[PDB]
């Protein structure tokens, strides 16, 4: 089975250059053509360049002729992009695909390299309690969590060490200052809430963060 | 057999079998395939060893095969699109590549 | 460069239902067109080739027609399986193109957002910063606009929205907005407002809340 394997994440400084590496197996390697593809958050794809593994004849979008260069190593069966002088336009997830045998259709897919560029260091998030505070009724209380200033993705949140989980949304992260904010709210029932205890616990591996934040009423 | 073609100090490498090549899309995947008998079976090129490595033959190989091969072709009423002289460029290189590598292996 | 243009944008299904989108290219390209799916966080995923024809592991209710530059993508009966962006792409020339794309969502009955608004924490004023937070929950069509406003006076600076991918179980959506002001700025005011402008109501649906209180 033909398999074409990525790195998951690249975080890159603004200015750098990065290469990213897609390893393939299961074929005869100089076969086929291997591509390029870009995705910006919530967008499309974006040809980037294709490149012909025999001799490295390339072809690009003209766009990118200059910021991507594209390269194999036949003994290890892999397709390099380096891109360079990287900047927010070129934090996106980036795919390598195969085309067929002299047809192109795009047949195997990488998993993509998400790269994410930031002068950003390893920051903890500051974790707050989003408590109402007055007249709310539905039988239901709405609670919430917010993760305000961390760096890098990801962090995990579950309620109540995960024994909640039908009511609850946890939002993607958005960009707040060079940082990531996300939102986490869980919709419980009036009984149970103050009655009983509701924590949100947030963990965020990389800077070995893990905090439990108790819902508190005013 | 009789690879002086004087010249002029070039050489005429001996014939190459044509190879399968892939440009990557549709329409020149079978442009190369109704054209390719067009383009130049064998290389010109300067003894390897007036060379300072393969990149810098290989970059020569190209442009006096092309070269005289288009003058050639010129004289026969023919001419080269911008197509033909990109799909020559990548087929001539190869063909470069691997007279070097046996010109360069000349020296045991 | 031979342009692709996907249509509609977005396509409201009914599980089992049959449903076709189309790509149009700016140019003729005969049958040089393969389409692609594409799920949430996963990778794209070739499901037809050459206008027409199937790939090894695809389920059959995927077909394709068209040649030139007209081209249609049709699925006989949606699993839920298929609920995805979809994508067309062409190899005749280059460069290679991409269509913009068609999401496809699930038909659902429309339902007005579920709206909960929240005051800083006494933690995070305590470090000077202020986050007010609205929560909009299980609200459909996906369609919503957000506006803030202070003391009766709107406000389009400082806020940061965040969007949910359609709801597995009640295909519903949700979105998170976030006001953050300085502590000392948002002092000088007593009155905050998360005012919502959805389908479901031509009233738009205010939450908020006084400071004095
Ligand atoms: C285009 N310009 C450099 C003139 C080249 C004409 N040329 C040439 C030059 C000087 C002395 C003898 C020759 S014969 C010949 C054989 C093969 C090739 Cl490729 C070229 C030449």
């Amino acid at each position: 089975q033909v398999q074409l394997q990525q790195s998951g994440t690249e975080l890159v400084m603004p200015g750098a250059s990065v290469k990213m590496s897609c390893k393939a197996s299961g074929y005869t390697f100089t076969d086929y053509w291997m591509h390029w593809v870009k995705q910006r958050p919530g967008q499309g794809l974006e040809w980037i360049g294709s490149i012909d593994p025999s001799d490295s004849y390339t072809s690009h979008n003209e766009k990118f002729k200059g910021k991507a260069t594209l390269t194999v190593d036949e003994s290890s069966s892999t397709a390099y992009m380096q891109l360079s002088s990287l900047t927010s336009e070129d934090s996106a997830v980036y795919f390598c695909s195969r085309s067929g045998y002299g047809y192109y259709a795009m047949e195997y897919w990488g998993q993509g390299t998400s790269v994410t560029v930031s002068s950003a260091k390893t920051t903890p998030p500051s974790v707050y309690p989003l408590a109402p505070g007055g007249g709310a009724t539905n039988s239901m209380v709405t609670l919430g969590c917010l993760v305000k200033g961390y760096f890098p993705e990801p962090v995990t949140v579950t309620w109540n060490s995960g024994s909640l989980s039908g009511g609850v949304h946890t939002f993607p992260a958005v960009l707040q200052s060079d940082l990531y904010t996300l939102s986490s709210s869980v919709t419980v029932p009036s009984s149970t809430w103050p009655s009983e205890t509701v924590t949100c616990n947030v963990a965020h591996p990389a800077s070995s963060t893990k905090v439990d934040k108790k819902i508190v009423p005013r | 057999g009789a690879v002086v073609g004087g010249l002029g100090g070039y050489m005429l490498g001996s014939a190459m079998s044509r190879p399968m090549i892939h440009f990557g899309n549709d329409w020149e995947d079978r442009y190369y395939r109704e054209n390719m008998y067009r383009y130049p079976n064998q290389v010109y090129y300067r003894p390897v060893d007036q060379y300072s490595n393969q990149n810098n033959f290989v970059h020569d190989c190209v442009n006096i095969t092309i070269k005289q091969h288009t003058v050639t072709t010129t004289t026969k009423g023919e001419n080269f699109t911008e197509t033909d002289v990109k799909m020559m460029e990548r087929v001539v290189e190869q063909m470069c590549v691997t007279q070097y590598q046996k010109e360069s292996q000349a020296y045991y | 460069d031979i342009v692709l243009t996907q249509s509609p944008a977005i396509l409201s299904v009914s599980p089992g239902e049959r449903v076709s989108f189309s790509c149009r290219a700016s140019q003729n390209i005969g049958t040089s067109i393969h389409w692609y799916q594409q799920r949430t966080n996963e990778s794209p995923r070739l499901i037809i080739k050459y206008a027409s024809e199937s790939i090894s592991g695809i389920p059959s209710r995927f077909s394709g027609s068209g040649s030139g530059t007209d081209f249609t993508l049709s699925i006989n009966s949606v699993e839920s399986e298929d609920i995805a962006d979809y994508y067309c792409q062409q190899s005749n020339t280059w460069p290679y193109t991409f269509g913009g794309g068609t999401k496809l969502e699930l038909k659902r009955a429309d339902a007005a957002p579920t709206v909960s608004i929240f005051p800083p924490s006494s933690e995070q004023l305590t470090s000077g910063g202020a986050s007010v937070v609205c929560f909009l929950n299980n609200f459909y069509p996906k369609d919503i606009n957000v506006k803030w406003k202070i003391d009766g006076s709107e406000r389009q600076n400082g806020v940061l929205n965040s969007e949910t991918d359609q709801d597995s179980k009640d295909s519903t959506y949700s979105m998170s907005s976030t006001l953050t002001l300085t502590k000392d700025e948002y002092e000088r005011h007593n009155t905050y407002t998360c005012e919502a402008t959805h389908k479901t109501s031509t009233s738009p649906i205010v939450k908020s809340f006084n400071r004095n209180e």
